[PDB]
């Protein structure tokens, strides 16, 4: 009626590794739980993984003379009992720093109704069309992972080329300004006395000096539209990155759940090797 | 790049401007090597040409500045560097009159050349944090320097030569049985002053002898104050007092079977060498509160407007912020999130509420957030994605709870993670400043909130606060292991037992994780008993510093531990994880990076590797800064070593643009081409010069001499390395090699390699030291940057392919190991390569380390077998045996059945031993491996990639259990046997 067998319980999960059961509670609800064989591989252990508090709580189950429970008393007949009993009343009593009420259980049977094709050789059909997929799909988001991080290289080292052009121009127009400052008393004696080289070589080399400044500054503009053409086109590699991501988390998870599901059904995993 | 912007190659004269103080524009042509005091000459005897000439009236007090390819402007008062090697961003030079000490940045410009960035940078930054460690890390510095002056010019050189001697005065019985009645000979060498001739002493003496009476006896068969102790070849020292078998090098002699022959050293000769050190103090080193406990409000934060996040406007639906906060890995509550917002206007004018007091933060404690785009379509799925990641501290360094505005700048997320935030994660904001910015504003409680001090604490502990008989289990926790299951009755347990634990002191790691940090009535309960915790052993104790213990009080602890019992030798061995736990670091300045650094300062071994460590990672933008400003402090008061460290980080800069060029330009031609390339480059006079007389980086004790162009040629395999050979300077090189091979690799990843070395070289020393010999090769190998590095060679060694190739079967290995040794010795051959060949079919099975084949596996003439190339590990009881047909014959001595015979059985029972010794130390494995879970590694990521160890070690079931599925692997993987 309730107390049925622990092997057709929905929580109830086998042998699963705590690696397994952490990716099945990962950012779930208060008060989810499921229940598995002690990883000692012990006859009769069934620890029980609840999630409370944003951590996996994680409570063991004692088996002694034909019982179960939490602590000393085993006043229970059998895990689905003991399940149901604290199913409908919060852990409170086993710990008083322990509030919640088994209410959200990690059922095997969900995963069950979501998958087709259940034969034997369409699912290695199946199977395969998506291997295609996940290779081509994975490889896909590696290539543009190498532009990212190349493109992010160009983009660092073309902005220190700006730094030292704003440097270089300090330093030539500063020259310019320092001119002028010292070109202010010798420039009244220079005029009086009509030599016109002096006049002209002064300004040649301050003639010489503005197509120097000139020069550089155009320098630096041209550089300056190359960095924001690579900013731009670096956006845009991180936009299909991002759009690219789910689909490698969906498509890797639904291919997996077929490879271990032609696992379960006893089929052997050999002849899955060439089928790829 | 080169030595001008865009053009590496320099022509010899180029036409180079300069800006004379009146205001002259005037362009001279010199040549790549011209010096900067013959410039500054030829440029003043031509302003003579120009029409102002009132103001210069002399060639000195000028500086001769100009602008650097990193942006920054240099002032050149070293006027020695010839003009090829200033690195200009453009040619261009300025003369002004000289300003600064000319000796505090004369040395500036040689710590940012080793650290790779201009030291400037750090005063730019205007973190009060970052300023106050610059200043405050001066006080190791000078207790360093200080303490390396206090006894004599000896105390001088035992920071430059350190004994590299072993924490194991007791010999291995296996060993010491070697030594004929408890006695070695050794070989002592005197330089005679006629022409330089050698004398032989042969010599034989007691095991534990201190190398002062080694001498004075090796004296009277000549027929005190000086003449110290040398080893021919290297350069290492006796000095200290320690029994002869006490170092490593003596100590080895006798394991491998060899003449330990010495040299004798005039004192007076070392000391001359030894360089005077004057560390002067930088510039910078001379430049209301309510407490926590008293707010009673719950915490609360603001997130506001992001910037910009990189989607697409259709792809994805909608965009929220979710945040939590974290006490090392685990949550201190329950995430919060923010309502889903289109990807468009990401504004979230919201208070987060959390479900945590105020008074019961802990100090450790994060608030971690990351950016996702919820799918939430294909009918009835919805799956989230991150965008980017940021971690806050909520107390700055000086213990203040932080409050008001704050904008953070958000990091990418990290390859193959998929979880949505990262607390595994460096707190702090994006140097990069065009990232995605979040930002938030922690509520305001009219005042600073303070951490409340230790007194305060100490208080609210033994306020609010015999022997049992089932204590047994008390001891079944603690020999758990670290990633070990806790229940929550255990937890639960060790709490209320908490007060007789202080009898089990190896109890701690377990008895800390049974606590609740969000409630500070326990935490104060903690604090109270971790002040009067006795000392464990520092490999335990060193497990107290990753990630999951981020309290520092609990990490303090730690670090007193490490002092009073991690040796010197250890400390190098274990160097690689404790570089690796400085990420974890809640703050700048530390209790584990002085110890770190103070070690670094006073043995010159770790600091050599010390600082390789920490400049091989100033790539990553995440410990940049932090790594940046340690080595700055170092390379400040390091001594004369800056100037070592100065050559090689120059040869290697001329190896990577070397082989850039090789593999990005013109890879596609042949390699004749190839080869060609390579002599012409290589054959110029300034690579030539800058690859020659420095300390090798694998082994600064080996120093390189003359570069041997002939026999330096082009890898065929993986990306083309550089097959590079040298030549030992020194007259004694043939009793120690004659020639330095390295193999410089650039293109892949280098520190998968350079922790499975460091791991069997821990195996093999736990075999040895137990009962068994199982000889292993645990070669040289060290990344020095982004995916380059550089591995020893291994003399006289071929792969097996090699060895098939020439021999011609299954036969011809074993034919070949006959064939090299023949007569008595064949059976040590055998037996050599029984004892290796069992040593790395456990250490290849307990890691699951890369398949191998025959090019990937190599045997030594003698006979002994060791492997290369080990691409990756613990990804791709999922690992069979790489033993084969080939090598059982070997093993059997060619008898045709291999399986059954008296030999292999032998095998079979060294290769139990072996995998039962390991497993008995699994805790020492499991850190190696917890403490590099940040260090970036692809495959080593996340607790989970360990538990592939767990696996191998059969850790959870029985001792019995494991060894039969040990067994089980070992001969389903061949079919039987
Ligand atoms: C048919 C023509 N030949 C080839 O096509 C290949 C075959 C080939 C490849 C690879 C290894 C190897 C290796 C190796 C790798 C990592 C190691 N890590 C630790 C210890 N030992 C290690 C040894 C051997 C052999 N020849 C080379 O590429 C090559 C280049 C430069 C050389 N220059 C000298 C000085 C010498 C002695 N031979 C050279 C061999």
């Amino acid at each position: 009626n309730n107390n049925m067998s622990l092997q057709d319980a929905e929580w109830y999960w086998g042998d699963i590794s705590r690696e397994e059961v952490n990716e099945k509670l990962r950012d779930t609800a208060d008060g989810t739980f499921l229940v598995r064989d002690a990883s000692t591989k012990m006859h009769g252990d069934y620890t029980l993984t609840l999630r409370k508090g944003g951590n996996n709580k994680l409570i063991k189950i004692f088996h002694r003379d034909g019982k179960y429970g939490f602590s000393d008393p085993l006043t229970f007949s059998s895990v689905v009992e003991l399940i149901n009993h604290y199913r409908n009343e919060s852990l409170a009593q086993y710990n008083p720093k322990l509030d919640v009420k088994l209410l959200y259980p990690v059922s095997k049977y969900q995963q069950d109704q979501v998958v087709k094709e259940d034969n034997i050789e369409a699912v290695g059909k199946k199977l395969h069309e998506y291997n295609t997929q996940f290779q081509e799909k994975s490889r896909e988001y590696d290539r543009l992972y190498e532009e990212y991080t190349r493109t992010s290289q160009e983009i660092q080292m073309k902005r220190t080329a700006i730094e030292a052009f704003n440097e270089t121009i300090k330093i030539f127009e500063e020259q310019c300004q320092t001119q002028e400052r010292y070109s202010k008393e010798y420039i009244e004696k220079f005029k009086r006395e009509g030599n016109e080289k002096e006049i002209q070589r002064i300004m040649h080399n301050y003639d010489k000096l503005k197509s120097r400044i000139s020069e550089i500054i155009d320098s630096r503009r041209r550089l300056e539209e190359d960095l924001k053409k690579q900013a731009a086109e670096y956006r845009e590699i991180d936009k299909r990155m991002n759009s690219i991501k789910p689909d490698l988390i969906q498509l890797r998870k639904t291919r997996d759940q077929y490879l271990m599901w032609l696992t379960q059904k006893g089929v052997r995993q050999k002849k899955l090797n060439e089928w790829l | 790049s080169g030595e001008l912007w865009g053009i590496h190659l320099m022509p010899p004269r180029i036409l180079v401007e300069c800006l004379l103080p009146n205001g002259m524009i005037v362009t001279l042509e010199c040549l790549r090597e011209a010096t900067l005091i013959t410039i500054k000459h030829e440029l003043f005897k031509e302003a003579r040409k120009y029409p102002l000439h009132q103001l210069l009236q002399d060639e000195s007090s000028y500086i001769f500045v100009s602008v650097t390819q990193e942006a920054e402007r240099e002032e050149f008062f070293d006027e020695t560097r010839r003009l090829c090697d200033l690195r200009l961003f453009q040619p261009f030079l300025k003369v002004i009159e000289p300003v600064g000490n000319r000796e505090e940045k004369i040395l500036n410009r040689e710590i940012g050349f080793a650290i790779g960035m201009p030291v400037c940078e750090f005063d730019m930054v205007k973190d009060p944090e970052v300023q106050d460690f610059r200043r405050n890390i001066l006080n190791v510095c000078k207790e360093a320097v200080d303490l390396r002056d206090l006894n004599s010019p000896h105390s001088r050189a035992m920071y430059v030569y350190p004994p590299n001697v072993e924490s194991s005065p007791e010999l291995p019985k296996h060993i010491y049985n070697k030594l004929d009645k408890g006695q070695i000979i050794v070989v002592i060498w005197v330089i005679v002053s006629p022409n330089n001739d050698k004398q032989k002493y042969t010599l034989k003496i007691n095991h534990d002898c201190v190398p002062e009476q080694v001498i004075a006896e090796a004296i009277r068969k000549k027929t005190q104050g000086k003449y110290i102790l040398k080893v021919c070849g290297c350069d290492e020292y006796f000095l200290e007092k320690y029994p002869l078998s006490q170092y490593k090098y003596i100590r080895s002699c006798i394991m491998l079977g060899r003449m330990p022959n010495l040299m004798l050293m005039a004192k007076e000769s070392l000391y001359s060498q030894l360089p005077m050190d004057c560390f002067t103090m930088p510039s910078y080193s001379r430049r209301s509160t309510k407490s926590l406990w008293v707010i009673n409000s719950a915490l609360r934060i603001k997130i506001l407007c992001a910037t910009y996040v990189n989607v697409n406007i259709r792809d994805i639906d909608k965009i929220y912020v979710r945040t939590g906060i974290y006490h090392g890995g685990e949550p201190l509550c329950d995430n919060v999130n923010t309502q889903r917002v289109p990807c468009s206007n990401p504004r979230w004018n919201e208070w987060l509420n959390y479900d945590i007091y105020i008074p019961d933060l802990p100090r450790a404690a994060r608030l971690c957030l990351s950016i996702c785009s919820v799918k939430g379509r294909k009918g009835a799925k919805e799956e989230h994605c991150p965008l980017a990641w940021g971690n806050i501290n909520l107390f700055d360094y000086t213990d203040t709870l932080v409050s008001g505005k704050m904008a953070l700048n958000l990091w990418p997320v990290p390859h193959g993670l998929e979880d949505l935030l990262n607390p595994i994660g460096v707190t702090g904001s994006n140097p990069n400043k065009e990232t995605p910015c979040l930002e938030l504003e922690f509520d305001w409680f009219s005042s600073v909130v303070k951490f409340p001090d230790m007194s305060v604490i100490e208080e609210h502990a033994n306020w609010s606060v015999l022997r049992e008989n089932d204590k047994e289990q008390l001891k079944a926790i603690s020999t758990r292991d670290p990633l070990s299951e806790i229940t929550e009755q255990e937890k639960d347990f060790l709490w209320s037992h908490r007060h007789y634990c202080v009898t089990i002191p190896e109890i701690l790691p377990k008895l800390l994780l049974s606590v609740k940090w969000n409630s500070r009535d326990e935490v104060a309960q903690m604090y109270c008993l971790v002040k009067d915790w006795p000392p464990i052993k520092p490999e335990q104790a060193m497990e107290l510093l990753d990630c999951n213990y981020p309290d520092p009080m609990v990490r303090g602890f730690a670090v007193r531990c490490l002092e009073k019992y991690l040796t010197d030798d250890k400390l190098s061995q274990y160097l690689i994880q404790l570089v690796q736990v400085l990420k974890y670091e809640q703050y700048l300045d530390n209790l584990l990076v002085r110890f770190l650094l103070k070690k670094a300062l006073t043995n010159q071994r770790i600091g050599h590797f010390f600082f390789w460590h920490l400049k091989s990672e100033m790539h990553n933008k995440t410990v940049s800064q932090r790594f940046g400003l340690l080595l700055e402090s170092y390379c400040r008061a390091c001594g004369m070593y800056l100037k070592h460290l100065n050559r090689q980080v120059e040869a290697m800069e001329k190896l990577i643009n070397l082989t850039d060029i090789l593999k990005q330009e013109k890879k596609d031609e042949t390699q004749k081409v190839q080869m060609k390339f390579l002599v012409e480059q290589m054959r110029r006079p300034d690579f030539m010069d800058a690859l020659q007389g420095f300390l090798s980086p694998l082994n600064p004790a080996h120093q390189l001499g003359n570069l041997r162009l002939e026999e330096c040629r082009i890898m065929s395999s993986a990306k083309r390395p550089l097959w590079l050979n040298w030549e030992n300077p020194d007259i004694m090189s043939e009793l120690l090699f004659q020639n330095n091979e390295i193999i410089f690799k650039n293109g892949d990843d280098l520190r998968q390699d350079m922790l499975t070395l460091q791991i069997i070289r821990i195996m093999e020393n736990i075999w040895q030291n137990q009962g068994l010999d199982l000889r292993m090769l645990p070669y040289g190998c060290l990344s020095i940057g982004d995916c380059v590095g550089l591995i020893e060679v291994v003399r006289n060694s071929h792969t097996i392919m090699q060895i098939q190739c020439k021999g011609g079967n299954s036969h011809t290995l074993h034919q070949w190991l006959k064939d090299k040794n023949k007569g008595e010795i064949y059976d040590a051959a055998i037996d050599l390569f029984t004892r290796s060949c069992a040593g790395y079919c456990v250490a290849t099975f307990i890691l699951g380390i890369g398949d191998r084949h025959n090019s990937n596996i190599m045997v030594k003439d003698d006979g002994q077998l060791f492997h290369i190339d080990f691409g990756h590990f613990l990804d791709h009881e999922r690992v069979p045996f790489v033993l084969t047909q080939d090598f059982l014959i070997v093993i059997s001595k060619g008898a045709q059945e291999c399986t059954k015979t008296r030999e292999f059985e032998r095998f079979q029972e060294m290769c139990y031993k072996a995998y039962l010794a390991i497993r008995q130390h699994a805790n020492l494995f499991i850190n190696l491996f917890s403490m590099m879970l940040g260090s970036g590694m692809p495959e080593l990521q996340s607790f989970d990639d360990i538990a592939y160890i767990r696996k191998t070690l059969a850790l959870d079931k029985t001792e019995q259990e494991a060894l039969e599925y040990f067994m089980k692997q070992m001969n389903d993987a061949h079919h039987g046997g």
